[PDB]
Parts: C-alpha cells; sequence; structure tokens
C-alpha cells in the first residue's frame, strides 16, 4: 500500500556515491653556481704623417 | 587545559562580553566605583559611568585539540610556517607532518601548546605564559576621568 509501491512498480535504482581527497605535496630544491672569467688583451700600432708647406 | 584570564574592561567591551558569555543576573563594578547590573541578560540600571572606566572580569579560555583556537602557528615538519585563525588544531588536513603550534596572543608572543605530538599540560603553559614576554614594558598612563558626581 501506499506510494512506495510505485518504487517497486518501475524498477528504481538510486546510487550515491562522496569521494573525499587530501594531497600534500613538499619540494625543496638547492642550486649552487661557480664561474670564473679570464681574459688577455694586447693592441699595438703605428703611426706616420708627413706635412709640408710652402707660402 | 583551562587558563584563567583576567581583564579591564571599559563599558562597550563589558557589555559585549557579558552578552557573547552569558550572564544571567550580576552586578559588575568599575574602577571609579561606577556599577553595572545586568538581569535576566538585560542592561537594568547603570551608575554614573563615564569612559575610560575600567571592569575587572575573568574569562576561562581552554585550549583542546577539538575546539577553535583564534590564532595560532603551525610548523611543518619540513620547514614551512603558516598561521591559522579561527580554527580547531584537528581541523588542519595533515595533522601528520605538523611539528610545533604556538598560540598567538595579540602581542605578537608566541606560547607553545603543541609539541612531540601532544597538548603542553596546564603547568608547562603557564611557564611558557610567564616565560613568553618577560620584558614587555606597559607604558605609565593614568588620568582620574571622574570627581564625586554629588554635592556633599
Amino acid at each position: 500500500y501506499g506510494s512506495d509501491m510505485y518504487k517497486y512498480i518501475e524498477q528504481v535504482t538510486d546510487t550515491q556515491s562522496q569521494d573525499l581527497g587530501k594531497a600534500i605535496e613538499n619540494a625543496i630544491e638547492q642550486g649552487q653556481t661557480k664561474d670564473r672569467q679570464q681574459d688577455k688583451g694586447h693592441e699595438e700600432y703605428k703611426d706616420y704623417e708627413d706635412t709640408i708647406t710652402k707660402s | 587545559l583551562i587558563i584563567k584570564h583576567q581583564m579591564k574592561l571599559h563599558l562597550n567591551e563589558l557589555v559585549d562580553w557579558a552578552w557573547r558569555n552569558g550572564v544571567t543576573s550580576e552586578k559588575f563594578h568599575s574602577n571609579n566605583g561606577s556599577y553595572v547590573i545586568f538581569d535576566h541578560s538585560a542592561v537594568v540600571e547603570t551608575y554614573i559611568i563615564n569612559k575610560n572606566d575600567l571592569f575587572n572580569v575573568t574569562e576561562e579560555i581552554e585550549i583542546t585539540l577539538d575546539k577553535p583556537i583564534d590564532y595560532f602557528l603551525e610548523k611543518d615538519m619540513y620547514g614551512n610556517y603558516r598561521e591559522h585563525f579561527g580554527i580547531a588544531i584537528n581541523d588542519l588536513l595533515f595533522l601528520n607532518t605538523t611539528v610545533n603550534i604556538w598560540l598567538v596572543n595579540d602581542d605578537n608572543s608566541h606560547i607553545l601548546i603543541y609539541k612531540d605530538g601532544k597538548l603542553i599540560d596546564e603547568y608547562m603553559y603557564h611557564q611558557f605564559e610567564y616565560e613568553a614576554n618577560q620584558n614587555k614594558h606597559i607604558y605609565p598612563n593614568n588620568k582620574a576621568s571622574g570627581t564625586y558626581p554629588h554635592k556633599t
């Protein structure tokens, strides 16, 4: 009797669910760098200029 | 872990505290002899209450894992420091990583409450409460803010 009978009359499937997730990620990064530059320079030059005048 | 906390409150702060922590009927005296009477949690009779009048009230703050804490600081096992407002200690997602938890007292003074996976007992908490802010100098200021009201 009652209304609930209709649920059985037409096959009714009630489905539920619940997913509860948790996630913690911890990352530690360290880095070191070492550089070294060594240069050398050398330049040499020569010039000549001759001026002759008449007046 | 219940801690008594005695404080001096102005009229507005006293009224707010009384209404939050329900008081059925009680008379509060002030610094300067003025009083306010609560009856059936409603203000009924107040004497001549000037500004800056101080009322003494003692409130119990209880520190437990299940109940919320207004302001605390948590240190992870990795080395991260975080601050949480108004949540219980158990409300942390991963309490497993947490190493130390210090209560914060609005003076920027930390008191250890959680170490080594367990709460700090009452007496060690009293020791740390004394110990946290030793050299705290408070500004000395006195104004009477009153005179015998009647003509005498």
